[PDB]
């Protein structure tokens, strides 16, 4: 199975601007990328990339309608500033299970202002003193986190 | 070879004797024909083998092309000869060629041994990883017991074992699969897949499977554990004057609980037998009906024995009274009604046994011999096994003996019932009274001097090995071995579940079962609404989801039609009991709307369909305007963890599509995927020639016969010409459904009794 | 049959069939075939009536299971079969009245609402058409008919009443029942709904009936009379009536047994008028002289080994002028000496062949030609001098002295060890570690006793004899009596103990005898005790030095005969070792039961807490002597070896019958006060076996001595 | 390297499933070790 097969199954061989969500899960990728998603995409709301072996974020269509994106179980470790230049309209961010070394990796999210929830589970950065407080004062725009900002609501 | 087969057949028929015998003896009679061998068995195998090993070519090689791999004489050593043979019609050879083959020659495949000889390698694994301990040189007390020599993958009776073996490794000659392949479908498919890819002779595999399935049991002297794993090593573990510590490298409690629940459910109603058997054969334990572990173990709890009697199975004919297992030794007791005053002052009319009698008595780990006369216990011999078991044995034998002292020792009252709320006979009422208050007849029974002797030593009322014992009771420091001749004699079953001998005598009563509740260590999934309206909400949800899952094909087919008849199913009525009354209607309306949307504007999604279907049993209550209410969290009775998540999953229900698995009430089940493709993968076991019924005779209109692979090509409802068993041409029709004879019989009985009651 | 009914049918259907049979007063047990037929009828009716329902419009259709539709869910077929006769009749009448149809004169099986008719379901083993016509004639057209046969054919009054699936399923069930019956062989025994009213037929002919008539106890004149007498007459104390008249001269004669009653067994051995018992064992035991050659360890053919052993000792190999010490009674000195010379020449010949080069002198040396010629029965009948040989009873001998000396000597340590055993796998469990320690402690003791060497020599000789007999059938052969002996330093000496000529062993059977003549090297001059060697013709073939002390060297020559049975048991004589260990094992285990730790070092050698275990082994001047654990093990092993070598019918009859006295003595020592019925009978039975077997006579002597010891020690 | 761990089930905190493992470990301690553990509350006084 490949990203192309998932794209064909979800789109069912139709125009790219017909679905506002994608499910790219359990898909092998060339050197850890997210190919199979052409830049021609114009409308997209939800994303899902799990067990894709994504190692970096360097290929992504420019978008202005996406609000949620899901990355998990990946060895990606690099600056995410490119998201601002690609789609500065993210509201739900999920990095659960990813591999991030230190706090500097999550710095480039400051320039994004629409993010309200960020998820980081069993991450090497999560095991630090005052990581919760340090992240909060580092990303003032954030309104939610792993789930315990002040209360518990569901996405 | 088939041409060689036909040529050999023609040559054999050329003689008139072959023609007359072949055309005379039917296929069934073939067995007799085979047994007419010379039987000139060697008188002394040792001498024969010794002489043969010194002969030039004792080995009898089968004619073939293998010999060309090896010369008739290698390195100046004679190996094989080209002289003809009369005994086997092959060639002759010597162990020299065998050793050379072990040295050089063709190299075979090593895969087959990984799985084919699974039992032997499992034995080796259990030996290697075992942990040894100290050795206790002191004397060891051993009891003779009927033990299973070797562990079994799935114990089954010999006939079922043979049928399963044939269904596994003999795809042909599989006419009309019985009511045994569906029970063992998982074993069938597992062994079929494992043994595929081999080239060993089929008879070897058949014998190995027989060893792996058919049970082997024997009388052995054992002390301590008794599972087959320990019996394998009994030769090293045990010892007359030495013992070793050994730890080799469940369903029972669940079946006990299920049988007890079935007994309690059926007793309260009239005609308990039919209802009990319906529930028993409609029950399942995680992969199989209850006739997969009941038929495995020998005997068991009284409830299991009663259920087996209700079903078709063999039960040990020991007399169960409360917990006592009694085996008569001699004497005949005349059961005559008599009026006896009880110690409480009341007078009861009950049956008493005139005449002397003796019984081997067992209870848990306690064994003994009891000798009783009418209205009196005479003698009791026991071994020290356990305080609880010894007390139970003493009290139960006391009550059974109907000793006048036991009656005069009553102090309270006897008006008890069971969990079903029924008044029992005075004997069982007294049993319960004395067991509840053990220190009632013990105090006034009277004491007897200690058994002055080399080994015979007494026991006091407190069960401690203390002298000044009870009148009659004696504890011998020896081993009492009892319960011989387990004839499994013919036993009848009355409607009220109480068994009786070939004569009118009663062996097991409906009330022998003890009213003790436990927790099923496994998913006890039934198939009848009547049963599961007892337990907790989680059990109800699990059973409803299992009912939905089992008959997924029918529900999925009815979904396409789009009619409300699909939703008005009795299976969900019990579910209605665990949904809040004030809000169930809103759930039903919301789920109905969601499922209509699913049918209209999207495609199949099994997980959400299963999740949302059951809540629609109750009538809907739409919004004032008319639109359905919307929810995302269905609350259930008990609150807290008893709640369903509409979106992805919850504690009671969570389906993961990455691996396509289903977790219900903390239990993982494999939904390979969706689609009739996954339906057929579920049907990947079953049995060869299971989708075809028999109808008509040869009917040569179809010409020659067709194989199973070509049989599948025919569309449902066609007619095909096939061979049944060893020949027997017949005409068959491909089935359009899956059948269950037990369900049909149960429904017929239900209709019959409904008619009887309505006329009455 | 009832077992098949229980297995293949549900309890509910069985109950319904039993109820139906009871309504007709027919016993299900006496007519199991009828019960099976009724069960099958009920099952097929239920199978027909299932799964079929009617829609609101009234068109036949299928309804799913476990899925109710309110309450009605009206089924297509209402089953009438299986109800009580009164209830079934009332239901049929009610249906007929409700649907305005004629009430059938005969009770129906099912009712179809769609057709609004009463349906009869039938089964048969014959053609469906025949049964269908019979049922139609009996019942008429008022009821629809549906008959199914076990051969996959059927007759239906209307072909639309049942779909394809229903007929296919009923036929499949019938075919499965037929196949299961055939597998259980009940098919032929099974008799259908027309023959089940007959029962099995097995009537006695004329000759057998007459034999039964004349084979009746006394007082009867016909087997009908005996049958009636047994079935009717009741004995109510016949045993006591017979006992009340039986003579009081019959009784077990119960007499209590005391020590005084027990007396020595076989007093005739003490008597000196009888001859001393001779040495009848196959090979010399305590007199074997080992021609020992040191070898690197290579295993070679026995012929080459004997060749080399003689080559080392040139004086004995080339000796050619014998000095007859004694020619026993019958054997010829010339024959034996020439045969031995041919043996030596054949062994020392350059050719590997080990077969006698004469082939004609041996024929008379071994006495093969001295045999009678068999004639036909007619001449024997006619001739008057062809009588029957009187049975040759064994001689009644006395206690010898060589048996005791050999018993002593074979049970002593020797620097030479021969018994070696194959290795076993590593021992990882503690239990096998203890077993290995015990095994080592045992072999360290047994290996060095001379009895082990004698046992190995016997085993090797019999193995070689069997191999030669199987390989060579009708040619005389030469067989060295070879053994292999390892000394404490690890030198693997090969020992030649003599030679043996094997005769013609061409025998189809096993009990047939084959003659072999044994020549044995020895260092014992028989003149020291001539009573031990009345069966042996010996020479004096020289002398040898073992370390500087010259000792003579004689050759004992004797003709003997064996058979394949004893020949095999020769190679199974190793089991003596097992018999030696088992008991001692038990002994040690008993000790271990007393105190917790393991004592195998304590019993053998002792420790700081327990003294070495000592048994009572021998005696001297009337004073019994103790003996170490190892010595007792040696004594037991030698006892087993002698039980083998001197074993024959006499030994079995002696042991199996003196065990009675052994157990009686054991009971007496425990003060059980054993009683006996006929003591002299047991004593006679035992003592009719002490005739000429040396081991039997010595066993009797030792039994008498030990009984005397027990008698003298019973005072406490 | 010294623990035996299973997986029993899954909890839900904010509608999200989080697994639960059961670390099973054998250990050996004496009465004096129990006293030491009981006195382990002295860390409060130590830090103060």
């Amino acid at each position: 199975m490949e990203m192309g097969r998932r794209i064909h199954l979800e789109l069912r061989n139709r125009t790219p601007s017909d679905v506002k969500e994608l499910v790219l899960d359990n898909s092998r990728s060339n050197e850890g990328k997210l190919e199979g998603l052409t830049d021609e995409f114009e409308e997209l709301e939800f994303l899902s990339t799990i067990n894709v072996g994504l190692t970096s974020i360097a290929n992504l269509p420019k978008l202005n309608k996406l609000k949620k994106l899901e990355l998990s179980d990946n060895r990606v470790s690099g600056g995410l500033e490119v998201l601002a230049e690609k789609c500065p309209n993210l509201t739900h961010l999920n990095l659960s299970g990813n591999k991030i070394k230190d706090l500097s990796t999550i710095e480039p999210l400051k320039k994004l202002e629409n993010l309200k929830s960020l998820d980081l589970f069993n991450c090497e950065v999560t095991n630090l003193n005052d990581y919760r407080e340090n992240v909060f004062k580092l990303l003032p725009q954030l309104t939610y986190l792993d789930g315990y900002d002040r209360d518990d609501k569901e996405a | 070879m088939t041409l060689a087969k036909i040529e050999l057949l023609k040559q054999l028929l050329r003689d008139n004797e072959a023609k007359t015998v072949l055309k005379q003896t039917t296929v069934d009679q073939y067995n007799i024909i085979r047994k007419f061998n010379t039987s000139r068995i060697e008188k002394n195998p040792s001498l024969r083998m010794k002489w043969a090993m010194c002969s030039n070519f004792p080995l009898a090689l089968t004619k073939g092309d293998m010999a060309n791999r090896i010369p008739l004489e290698y390195k100046g050593i004679q190996l094989k000869t080209n002289a003809e043979d009369i005994g086997t019609k092959g060639q002759m050879c010597s162990i020299a060629a065998v050793t050379w083959w072990n040295t050089y020659g063709p190299i075979g495949d090593t895969e087959g041994f990984e799985r084919v000889y699974e039992s032997f390698f499992l034995r080796k694994m259990r030996l290697d990883n075992a942990t040894w301990g100290r050795i206790t040189f002191g004397p060891v007390e051993r009891v003779r017991k009927r033990v299973l020599l070797n562990p079994l993958t799935k114990e089954m009776p010999p006939d079922e074992a043979s049928n399963v073996i044939m269904e596994i490794l003999f795809p042909k000659e599989a006419g009309i699969p019985r009511e045994s392949t569906w029970i063992h479908r998982e074993l069938i498919k597992e062994k079929r897949e494992k043994l595929k890819g081999t080239m060993i002779t089929p008879i070897v595999l058949a014998y190995m499977l027989e060893r792996e399935l058919v049970a082997r049991r024997r009388f052995l002297p054992v002390a301590g554990a008794t599972s087959a794993e320990f019996i394998e090593m009994l030769h090293c573990l045990q010892g007359e004057n030495w013992r070793q510590i050994y730890h080799p490298g469940s369903r029972s409690q669940s079946m006990i609980v299920a049988c007890r629940k079935i007994i309690r459910r059926s007793i309260v109603a009239s005609n308990p037998l039919e209802l009990a058997v319906e529930i028993a054969n409609k029950t399942v334990i995680d992969t199989e009906p209850l006739k997969s572990c009941l038929a495995a173990i020998d005997g068991g709890d009284v409830a299991c024995d009663i259920i087996r009697a209700a079903l078709g199975l063999k039960i040990r004919q020991r007399q169960r009274f409360g917990r006592l297992e009694l085996k008569r030794i001699s004497g005949r007791g005349f059961k005559n009604d008599e009026e006896i005053l009880i110690g409480n002052g009341t007078i009861q009319k009950i049956g008493i046994w005139d005449g002397e009698e003796e019984f081997h008595v067992r209870c848990g780990e306690c064994r003994g011999i009891l000798k009783k006369s009418k209205m009196k216990l005479e003698k009791l011999l026991i071994n020290s096994a356990k305080k609880e078991d010894m007390r139970d044995l003493i009290i139960l034998c006391m009550v059974f003996s109907q000793d006048t002292r036991m009656f005069q020792g009553v102090r309270g009252e006897i008006n008890f019932l069971n969990r079903a709320g029924q008044l029992l006979s005075p004997m069982y009422q007294l049993q319960r009274y004395f067991l509840n208050r053990s220190n009632d007849l013990f105090d006034q029974w009277g004491y007897e001097e200690s058994p002055k002797a080399s080994e015979l030593h007494g026991i006091n009322e407190s069960m401690n090995a203390s002298d000044y014992t009870l009148k009659g009771v004696v504890v011998t420091r020896n081993v009492i071995d009892d319960f011989s001749s387990t004839e499994t004699e013919k036993v009848s079953i009355t409607k009220n579940l109480s068994l009786i001998k070939r004569t009118g005598e009663v062996i097991m009563g409906a009330n022998d079962v003890s009213e003790l509740e436990s927790q099923a260590q496994l998913m006890i999934t039934y198939d009848t609404p009547k049963m599961w309206e007892m337990g907790t909400t989680k059990e109800l949800v699990q059973n409803t989801y299992q009912w939905v899952l089992k008959n997924l094909v029918t529900l999925k087919a009815q979904f396409l039609l789009g009619k409300e008849d699909m939703f008005q199913w009795d299976a969900f009525e019990a579910f209605e009991s665990i949904i809040p009354q004030k809000m169930a209607g809103q759930y039903s309306g919301f789920a109905r709307a969601v499922l209509k949307q699913m049918r209209d504007q999207e495609v199949m999604k099994t997980d959400q369909f299963i999740k949302l279907l059951p809540f629609c049993f109750s009538p809907p209550k739409l919004r004032s305007n008319g639109e359905p209410y919307q929810f995302l969290k269905l609350v259930l009775k008990g609150g807290g963890e008893n709640f369903i998540e509409v979106r992805k999953g919850s504690p009671l229900f969570s389906y993961n599509p990455q691996t396509e698995v289903l977790t219900i009430c903390g239990r993982m089940m494999s939904l390979k995927g969706k689609i009739e493709d996954e339906e057929r993968n579920r049907s990947m076991g079953n049995a060869v020639l299971a989708g075809f019924l028999v109808s008509g005779k040869y009917d040569p209109d179809l010409g020659d016969f067709k194989t199973i692979e070509e049989l599948e090509k025919l569309k449902p409802g066609e007619k095909a010409n096939i061979l049944l068993y060893q020949g027997k041409p017949v005409k068959v029709v491909k089935r359009k459904r899956y059948s269950a004879l037990s369900n049909d019989i149960s429904q017929g009985i239900k209709r019959q009794r409904m008619t009887v009651e309505s006329m009455g | 049959m009832d077992t098949f009914i229980t297995r293949n049918f549900q309890t509910t259907i069985i109950q319904k069939a039993k109820n139906t049979m009871a309504e007709f007063s027919e016993d299900p047990e006496l007519q199991p075939a009828m019960l099976f037929n009724i069960c099958v009828h009920l099952e097929v009716c239920y199978v027909i009536s299932d799964m079929n329902f009617l829609d609101e419009e009234g068109k036949a259709y299928t309804a799913l299971e476990g899925q109710g539709k309110e309450q009605n869910l009206r089924p297509q077929y209402e089953v009438i079969e299986g109800m009580p006769r009164t209830i079934a009749w009332m239901v049929q009448r009610s249906l007929a009245q409700e649907h305005g149809i004629e009430t059938p004169k005969y009770l129906a099986d099912l009712f179809d609402y769609k057709t609004k008719r009463f349906i009869e379901v039938g089964i048969t083993k014959g053609l469906a058409d025949d049964y269908f016509w019979k049922k139609k004639e009996k019942l008429g057209n008022s009821m629809e008919l549906m008959i199914f046969s076990y051969n996959q054919d059927y007759s239906l009054s209307n072909e639309s009443s049942l779909d394809e699936e229903g007929k296919g399923r009923v036929l499949s069930r019938l075919t499965e029942l037929q196949a299961e019956l055939s597998l259980k062989n009940l098919w032929q025994v099974l008799i259908g709904e027309e023959d089940v009213e007959k029962g099995i037929d097995f009537k006695l002919g004329q000759t057998i009936s007459r034999l039964r008539d004349i084979s009746v106890p006394a007082g009867f004149s016909n087997f009908e009379g005996m049958r009636s007498y047994i079935d009717n007459i009741d004995p109510k104390g016949a045993i006591e009536r017979n006992l009340a008249r039986m003579s009081p001269l019959v009784s077990v004669t119960p007499k209590k047994l005391t020590w005084e009653d027990l007396r020595p067994i076989g007093p005739h051995i003490y008597n000196h008028e009888l001859p001393e018992v001779p040495y009848n064992a196959f090979l010399l035991m305590s007199d074997e002289l080992g021609l020992a050659n040191m070898t690197e360890g290579k295993s070679k053919k026995p012929k080459t080994l004997a060749k080399e052993c003689l080559e080392k000792y040139s004086t004995l190999r080339d000796q050619t002028d014998p000095i007859l010490i004694m020619k026993s009674e019958k054997a010829n000195e010339n024959f034996l000496w020439k045969l031995w010379r041919d043996c030596v020449n054949t062994i020392s010949n350059e050719e590997m062949s080990n077969e006698l080069q004469k082939t004609n002198y041996a024929k008379w040396a071994t006495g093969d030609g001295l045999t009678y010629q068999k004639i036909m029965k007619e001449v024997a009948i006619d001739d008057e001098t062809m009588c029957q040989e009187e049975p040759k009873i064994p001689n009644k001998c006395r206690v010898a002295a060589w048996v005791q000396t050999e018993m002593n000597l074979l049970s002593t340590l020797t620097s030479k060890r021969a018994l070696d055993l194959p290795e076993i796998g590593p021992d990882v469990a503690p239990v096998e570690h203890v077993g290995s320690e015990r095994r080592k402690y045992f072999v360290n003791e047994i290996n060095y006793c001379k009895a082990s060497t004698v046992m190995m020599k016997y085993v090797l000789f019999h193995t070689s004899l069997l191999n030669e007999s199987n390989a060579s059938m009708g040619k005389y052969k030469v067989i060295p009596i070879t053994n292999r002996v390892v000394n404490e330093k690890g030198e693997s000496f090969d020992m030649l103990y003599g030679l043996a000529v094997k005769g013609q062993s061409h025998l189809r059977g096993d009990t047939d005898v084959v003659t072999v003549v044994t020549f044995e090297f020895s260092s014992t001059d028989p003149r020291v005790d001539s009573g031990k060697w009345p069966k042996y013709t010996v020479f004096r073939i020289g002398s040898l030095f073992v370390s500087g002390r010259e000792k003579s060297v004689y050759l004992y020559c004797r003709v003997n005969g064996t058979n394949k049975i004893q020949m095999k048991w020769g190679m199974e004589a190793r089991r003596c070792l097992l018999q030696s260990m088992q008991q001692m094992e038990a002994i040690v285990e008993q000790e271990s039961s007393i105190q917790g730790y393991d004592m195998t070092k304590a019993c053998f050698k002792g420790d700081r807490v327990n003294s070495p275990k000592t048994f009572s082994i021998g005696t001297q001047e009337g004073k019994l002597v103790k003996g170490s654990f190892g010595k007792a093990l040696r004594v037991i092993f030698t006892k087993c070896l002698m039980h083998y070598v001197f074993g024959n019918a006499q030994l079995e009859g002696f042991s199996a019958e003196s065990r009675r006295l052994l157990l009686l003595i054991q009971a007496l020592k425990d003060r059980k006060g054993p009683w006996v019925f006929d003591l002299e009978g047991m004593y006679s039975g035992i003592e009719e076996c002490i005739s000429n077997n040396p081991w039997v006579i010595q066993s009797a002597y030792w039994f008498n001595e030990w009984l005397g010891f027990e008698k003298e020690g019973s005072k406490v």
